[PDB]
RNA sequence: GAAAAAGUCAUGGAGGCCAUGGGGUCCGGGCUUUGGGGGGUUCGAUUCCUUCCUUUUUUGC
């Protein structure tokens, strides 16, 4: 067990994470209460040890600084003086003793700092007072748009509709792409591309900046984003260490954008700078069938960096949620906006807002988009600072929203626009992209298996 | 290795043409400095007009093919070793160009090095109808490559680990004439796309493993001063079918090995290198071609209004 | 993707601070130029060993 951020700080790749433990060090009761409500990896029965280690590290650092000051002073004195002089011999002996003490105290301090940082990086972020407490069951409802479409017959599943239209293939795909795979064909791919282009244009029309991030990122970006690349119960893919070392797959475009903005200032006049990026995302994830839970899936994520004020960050998150609601209303999908609890917020999240669409074929609502606001978790981890008009650097805020997810959107559209005959209608916004008012049966003949 | 056609002309400028990287860095559309730890070496970060250019080049050819009749199909990105070996790729060796997944976490999982393998796996052990032929399917996906040429042009976008490619696969009948005509159609389609974009290119026939014929299209690059391959259409007569047991049901009903044809529609790295080095201006501007004007929205690219991102890291002179 | 060389205004020596060639300001003269980052030997390491990064040489798909 180790931490990539500490390794980078040790090797000099980046500065040491400037944690805000002191923010709550003055009132351990509030921090313990928040940790208990979040119920993260770290419990409330281990904070005192972390504080004790931090205090000991501070004292050792102070003693080391004092010793370094004395050594520098004696070295300067020797330099200004410049063998048999008793003063020279005394200074040499004092320097030897100081060096011995420094080498004796250095490993102790290094081990203490390593332990303290490895125990402190596991702490979660703050929580908004308006965020309800409890499990997923305690999800507050904020807005409900649309209604459940009325069906004159039993609605069929999304997988069944896709197999009938020959647009989504999932049978006998083990030897092709492992489990939880699919092959979008025809109208399925056309609908996916239309949705992606529509979302991209709608986002570019409101001032957003398009971007493109890689898919193979190092574990450092994930650790700074608040993830666990190397872990037994992890779900993030990892390339072969023999072929490449310290390389991981991009779980989401947000990680790529954070890596891009890592160690880079932003102009105050340019802030808030928002960037939308559409790319594929892979997740091990190790329902039993369908496109609900898949490994690889296309997605467009919006990352915004605003000023330091919480009012500005809140307004940015509100704007993102409003844009997502307008996109869903434009596409014609019945959904509900929920407020995630403290136990499901996450490590870096502070105020998460999820969106659940109505899936008649599934029989219940399903999450199809999420948005979160992190005040300083990412900035303090990746050292994402920003300068002001004067010239001082301050940690900026970061908000990450999911513009659209093709798997859940396709599931919702196929289960909502279905018909009695078997066709699926198209919304009034993607008709231009699809070139068809409705999706009829396919003209080509499906493939027949002739293998073992 | 013999050239067959040559369309277009080399641009003319009153100054020494600059490189694509220099223009991108000046306009701040791409970034490649200080990314060894973020996304490894050789990793670009497109922004501003760069992303709009990529989307334009990934939605122009796709739409053009969709208007001529094409069956779009989205393929996966995590293929198995069987599909890779069936195509003719051997990731078992150490100096391979296919990213291998950790065997401890997964078993026999390999990253998709290109969309060709993904489109080939769709027909693995599946008989296609006779009337459906010819079956053409375009697929735009991200392709990763483990090995790059570091010695030659290391600081550049020519050879990058990950890119966004758009391939065009085609399944034809058992007759070689049909496969040849389909390859000719694909070549003419890509040539028309290149001409519409306004890029000077040259098509050539490579000499002489599993592919029977390979047509390579190399675009002009004033900044580099030498042509560069931008596409390569290969024609495998029966290697893919013989390795993957791909067949088709004829009229009589007997199973036969079907001919496969694959061709690259467009590569974003090379297309943007050609566009940046060809449409160069005196003040670093970049004129948008007459086809991507509707997508980019700007008749002439200019310097960005926002301030570029500085560096506040330890690796800097203080 | 691998192996090798250099290292910050340039050349050359110098672990206790430089010679020459340089850049800018002021009256040929004068002022003035601390070396890319993180680790070890040392009383003090821009100089001895190692690592990150920038540049350069060989091999290869
Ligand atoms: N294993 C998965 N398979 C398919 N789709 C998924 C999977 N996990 C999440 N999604 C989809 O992607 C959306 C993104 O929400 S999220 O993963 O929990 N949050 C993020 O990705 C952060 N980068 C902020 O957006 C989900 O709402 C859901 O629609
Ligand atoms: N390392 C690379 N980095 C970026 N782009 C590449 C790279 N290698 C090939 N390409 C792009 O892909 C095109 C086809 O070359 S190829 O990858 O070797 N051949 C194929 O992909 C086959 N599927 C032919 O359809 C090239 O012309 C170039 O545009």
């Amino acid at each position: 067990n180790r931490n990539l951020l500490y390794e980078y700080a040790r090797e000099g790749y980046s500065a040491l994470p400037q944690l805000d433990i002191e923010r709550f060090c003055a009132c351990p009761e509030e921090a313990a209460h928040a940790l208990e409500l979040r119920k993260g990896e770290l419990r409330s029965a281990d904070l005192p040890a972390i504080i004790s280690t931090w205090q000991e590290l501070r004292q050792l650092q102070e003693q080391i600084r004092s010793l370094e000051e004395e050594k520098a002073a004696v070295t300067e004195a020797v330099r200004a003086l410049l063998q048999q002089d008793p003063k020279y011999q005394g200074l040499r002996a004092r320097g030897r003793e100081i060096r011995k003490e420094l080498v004796h105290l250095y490993p102790r301090e290094a081990q203490l700092e390593e332990q303290f940082y490895l125990q402190a990086l596991k702490l979660p972020n703050q929580t908004h007072p308006d965020v309800p407490v409890g499990d997923e069951s305690q999800a507050r409802v904020l807005h409900m748009v649309g209604d459940k479409p009325v069906f004159s017959f039993q609605p069929r599943g999304h997988l069944e509709i896709g197999e009938k239209l020959d647009i989504i293939r999932q049978k006998r795909l083990s030897h092709v792409s492992g489990h939880r795979s699919y092959y979008l064909r025809g109208a399925g791919a056309l609908l996916q591309h239309g949705l992606v282009n529509f979302t991209f244009n709608k986002l570019l029309r409101r001032g957003f900046t398009p971007m493109t991030v890689p898919d193979l990122l190092r574990g450092a970006v994930f650790e700074g984003c608040g993830m666990t690349p190397n872990a037994n119960p992890s779900q993030i893919y990892n390339i072969d260490p023999a072929r490449f070392k310290d390389l991981n797959l991009a779980g989401t475009a947000e990680v790529g954008l954070a890596g891009y903005f890592m160690d880079h200032t932003v102009a105050f006049r340019d802030l808030p700078v928002r960037m939308v990026c559409s790319s594929t995302c892979y997740r091990a994830e190790t329902e039993p069938r369908g496109l609900y839970r898949v490994h690889h899936f296309t997605k467009v994520e919006m990352f915004g960096v605003t000023g330091p004020g919480l009012e500005q960050s809140s307004q940015l998150l509100e704007e993102f949620l409003s844009l997502q609601m307008e996109i869903l209303t434009e596409l014609g999908l019945h959904f509900r906006v929920l407020d995630m609890p403290t136990q499901e917020l996450g490590l870096p999240a502070y105020r998460k807002f999820d969106i659940e669409a109505w899936m008649p074929g599934r029989g219940r609502f399903g999450e199809v988009t999420s948005a979160s606001n992190c005040t300083d978790f990412q900035s303090r981890r990746l050292h994402i600072m920003f300068q002001t008009e004067a010239g001082e650097l301050q940690f900026a805020h970061t908000v990450n929203a999911t513009a659209c997810a093709v798997p859940r959107l396709l599931i919702a559209l196929l289960e909502s626009n279905q018909q009695k005959d078997g066709s699926v209608l198209v919304p009034p916004a993607l008709q231009s992209y699809l070139g068809t008012d409705r999706i009829t049966a396919p003209t080509h003949v499906p493939l027949q298996y002739i293998g073992p | 290795a013999r050239v067959l056609h040559m369309v277009g002309d080399k641009p003319v400028f009153s100054f020494q043409p600059r490189g694509h990287l220099e223009i991108g860095e000046k306009l701040d559309i791409i970034r490649q400095k200080r990314l060894s730890h973020v996304s490894g070496h050789r990793s670009y970060y497109l922004r501003g007009a760069g992303a709009l250019l990529q989307h334009g080049l990934v939605n122009f050819t796709f739409n053009k093919l969709l208007r001529r009749g094409f069956t779009p199909m989205t393929v996966p990105d995590l293929l198995r070793g069987a599909v890779f070996e069936g195509c003719g790729m051997t990731p078992n060796a150490n100096p391979s160009q296919i990213y291998n997944i950790d065997p401890a976490r997964f078993k026999d999982l390999n990253l998709a090095g290109t969309a060709e393998v993904g489109l080939a796996g769709y027909f693995m052990d599946h008989t296609v109808a006779f009337r459906d032929l010819p079956v053409r399917m375009v697929c735009s996906s991200t392709c990763y490559r483990a090995e790059t040429n570091t010695g030659q042009e290391p600081r550049g976008l020519y050879r990058v680990h990950h890119f966004t490619k758009v391939e065009m696969f085609g399944v034809t009948g058992p007759g070689l004439e049909q496969s040849s005509q389909l390859l000719e159609e694909f070549l003419s389609l890509q040539m028309e796309i290149l001409t519409e974009l306004g890029l000077h290119f040259r098509v050539l026939d490579m000499p002489t493993l599993p592919a029977y014929r390979k047509f390579d299209i190399e675009a002009w690059m004033p900044g580099r001063g030498r042509f560069g391959e931008v596409t390569s259409a290969s024609n495998c007569t029966d290697f893919q079918s013989r390795r993957l047991h791909i067949m088709f049901q004829t009229e009589a009903g007997e199973l036969q090995f079907a001919h496969t044809v694959n061709a690259t529609a467009c590569a974003v790295p090379r297309l943007l290198i050609a566009l940046l080095e060809s449409n160069q201006q005196k003040d670093g501007s970049v004129l948008v071609p007459p086809a991507l004007q509707s997508y980019l929205g700007t008749d002439r690219i200019t310097a960005p209004t926002h301030v570029p991102l500085q560096y506040i890291g330890p690796n800097q002179p203080r």
